[PDB]
């Protein structure tokens, strides 16, 4: 039970930093059953609460796209 | 000649002028003496045309001078500090 559960975290984690267009929402939306721990409940439940939203949003930070030489670029479109 | 009237122009004579000829230095800035001192002279006004003030093409120009210096005869080190 533990195992799949640190496996559960391992997975969510996993496909949580990879990005996908069908990514893991058509997933949790079908894993909506135990997508977290369930050894001893209590913990079990708010852990499940906290990995059913995935926790926010915010963007920041300069120069962080693909070809930094264009990130300048990116940066060169902010003042029209 | 062209910096002393730049440096001093009206600054509305300024815009109407270098309106007139934003495309025209555009084009240009893109034996090989003469290109390098037309150059030479296109950055020297247009320096002092930014020095100004702030239509939307301007974004591009900026890399259009960058790598302009970033080519790594002394002509080409005058056209580097240009």
């Amino acid at each position: 039970e533990q195992r799949f559960n640190n496996f559960l975290k391992a997975l969510q984690e996993k496909v949580e930093i990879k990005q996908l267009n069908h990514f893991w929402e058509i997933v949790v939306q079908d894993g909506i059953t135990l997508i977290t721990k369930e050894e001893a409940s209590g913990s079990s439940v708010t852990a499940e609460e906290a990995k059913k939203f995935l926790a926010k949003d915010k963007p920041s930070g300069d120069t962080a796209a693909v070809f930094e030489e264009g990130g300048d670029v990116d940066d060169l479109l902010d003042m029209i | 000649s062209l910096l002393t009237l730049l440096w001093h122009c009206s600054l509305d004579a300024l815009r109407e002028f270098f309106s007139t000829i934003v495309v025209d230095a555009i084009d240009v800035l893109k034996t090989f003496d003469t290109q390098i001192t037309k150059k030479m002279g296109y950055y020297k006004i247009l320096d002092v045309m930014y020095s100004r003030l702030p239509n939307e093409l301007t974004k591009t120009l900026i890399k259009l001078c960058y790598d302009a210096f970033t080519e790594n005869l002394e002509r080409r080190r005058l056209y580097h500090c240009a």
